[PDB]
């Protein structure tokens, strides 16, 4: 679920007491993410990994489909570029 | 021709983003009427053409953003001397001790155009804050109006900015083409003064003046960022479009478009509810309408911010990827240099521009007799006469004389239109002369 | 388009000849005025949409355009404009309702770490080098290409005279070789 804007405190208490407007009859709830515009990523673990951004959410954190342990739903950096060591020297011609 | 050079830093501030607004016509259109929602549903489906329409022009923007800043591979780590050359690249790099992790440049940046049109933000509801200092806090209001934050935070701006711009200081200028040949600075300057015309005697000879040229252009950059007048307002005009879009929605929004009220739940506790249902009625067309016209202008909007960011990530990529000999594109003269800045929604190039300067006239002369046979210049177009004297370059004075290396065999003398007698030398006869006798 | 057409905007039905057989016709003229209506603003919201879209086509056709005479047609010096690095080639192919271009770049291969030479002084005259920059140099040896290695030698047709040697900050102490003397002292002497 990827609720627009919300605190994902308030949806969580609505979902456990019933009083959301959509209803889905299957459908639970293990985990709640909380970021900058987060949408209350409920599936998704909040990996500390850097993955190439797969689906654009927004404010740098995308999801993707990688394995945990096994297949699941992860959130990253958006990995922005592997780190180089370019150095600057006066004496060295490429 | 001109016998002193002026190095010039100019400025170019292009759009590339905007405010990513979604408006939710739940709230908008029927806002606490519960009866309004069973009238709103027997149009159809104009609350989910306008947000697909929203949603696709936020992914335009994010999608624009990262054409335009999102351009190299790796990411290049900074480097801690920023002293290349004689070149002071400070306040461009992000200091290691500074607590923010921007330039000073970026910062003065940040400082004059992030007003947002103060006294207005409350209009619209978002969720300002960070999630590192746990101080985020989300906010709403009655009229549904949302901005939603760009993809790209304000910390990945800076970091792509950091990485073009040490790119082009380091590297060389091949960090584009798809490999890292490292470069000195020196060397680097002396390909781009040659890729103008002017050889690398001016850049190795006069490396010190440059670079006391390139410090003063950069400190004059800071003092006019520093203090500033209604120049660089670019993003300060779209802001202020988007709020004056804002305000005059949420002023449609509680309009009386031919009704008994502009306010709901106020004409069902004075009339018939099948009287009321006109009314109703009348309130959900005119809100559409007001509604659709703020989707055409943002459309149109979108549009405008569209071309602006295209244009931009293609003066990124002819101006600090290489050197282009676009004539008046990247800044003023020639282009010889760039530099990329971050803006928020938008960026500001640094051009470091070429201008000549102390010009005086000289005599000139097409071609040259000396034994019959005409000599024309090869590399220097302009032979600089005093009488009959040397042959010199288009954009510095540089004087030189006049040998066979610097001039080819050509016909008579009676083609050309103002032919001068002179004679031209050759290291050869001299030398051989010297060898032999 | 099709969904807004069978859609009401405020009426007893959105299917014709309904209205008509079961009120008086003054009665269901207002019905077919607001029908009328609300399709006219659905069809002028599709023109506005098709006018947009129809802009945007415009300008990727014009871009289309710009970039085939650019790159097909010639060669140009645009960096990152065609291509990835250098244009150097380009052949365009036919998609539907659209362009597109294969554009065969030229990108570099694996590199390999150098000395540079600003400047060379023989005799108290530097001899800075020609369109070629790179001075690839072991020990003061060569003077190469800026793309490709081609190992060539260190001759006065790669340079030319200028200054002293006091004026170019990390210059490098070497010889430089002339064709003429040589050939002179074998031929002379």
């Amino acid at each position: 679920v990827l609720y627009q804007d919300v605190n994902c405190t308030d949806v969580s208490t609505a979902i456990h007491a019933d009083q959301l407007t959509p209803a889905w009859r299957i459908y639970s709830t293990g985990n709640n993410v909380f970021q900058t515009q987060a949408g209350c990523l409920i599936g998704a673990e909040h990996v500390d990994t850097s993955y190439e951004c797969d689906i654009p959410i927004g404010a740098g954190i995308c999801a993707s489909y990688h394995t945990v342990s096994q297949k699941s739903i992860v959130a990253y950096t958006m990995s922005l570029g592997a780190d180089s060591s370019i150095a600057y020297s006066n004496n060295t011609i490429a | 021709i001109p016998t002193n050079f002026s190095i010039s830093i100019t400025t170019e501030v292009m759009p590339v983003s905007m405010a990513k607004t979604s408006v939710d016509c739940n709230m908008y259109i029927c806002g606490d009427s519960t009866e309004c929602a069973n009238l709103l549903l027997q149009y159809g489906s104009f609350c989910t053409q306008l947000n697909r329409a929203l949603s696709g022009i936020a992914a335009e923007q994010d999608r624009n953003t990262r054409e335009v800043f999102a351009q190299v591979k790796q990411m290049y780590k900074t480097p801690t001397l920023k002293y290349f050359g004689g070149f002071n690249f400070s306040q461009i790099l992000p200091d290691p001790l500074k607590p923010t992790k921007r330039s000073f440049i970026e910062d003065l940046l940040f400082n004059k155009v992030t007003l947002a049109d103060a006294g207005f933000m409350k209009q619209y509801g978002e969720c300002l804050g960070d999630i590192n200092a746990r101080d985020l806090i989300c906010a709403q209001k009655f009229n549904g109006l949302t901005v939603l934050p760009p993809l790209l935070t304000d910390d990945m701006i800076a970091a792509y900015t950091a990485a073009l711009v040490s790119g082009t200081a380091t590297a060389g200028w091949t960090f584009g083409a798809g490999a890292a040949l490292q470069i000195p600075f020196a060397m680097q300057m002396a390909y781009r003064f040659n890729g103008i015309g002017v050889t690398q005697n001016v850049l190795y000879e006069n490396q010190k003046q440059i670079a006391n040229q390139f410090n003063k252009a950069i400190s004059q950059i800071q003092e006019s960022l520093t203090t500033t007048s209604t120049a660089l307002g670019k993003l300060q005009d779209v802001v202020n479009q988007n709020a004056q879009a804002l305000n005059t929605l949420v002023k449609q929004l509680s309009s009386n478009f031919g009704a008994i009220s502009s306010v709901l739940n106020d004409i069902l506790s004075r009339l018939d509810p099948p009287e009321a249902e006109v009314q109703i009625d009348r309130l959900i067309t005119g809100r559409l309408q007001s509604l659709q016209t703020y989707v055409t202008q943002q459309l149109i909007r979108a549009a405008e911010i569209r071309a602006s960011a295209n244009l931009a990530a293609t003066k990124m990529s002819e101006c600090v990827l290489g050197q282009s000999k676009r004539v008046d594109f990247c800044g003023k003269g020639y282009h010889l240099m760039s530099f990329p800045q971050a803006a928020p929604h938008g960026v500001v190039f640094l051009h470091v521009t070429y201008v000549p300067s102390q010009e005086r006239n000289f005599t000139t002369a097409p071609a040259i007799c000396h034994e019959g046979k005409a000599y024309f210049p090869r590399e220097g177009v302009f032979v600089f006469n005093g009488t009959s004297w040397f042959i010199t370059q288009r954009n510095f004075f540089s004087p030189q004389i006049i040998t066979t290396d610097n001039t080819f065999v050509s016909g008579n003398c009676d083609v050309v239109i103002g032919i001068i007698n002179n004679t031209v030398y050759d290291p050869l006869q001299p030398e051989l002369d010297s060898f032999k006798e």
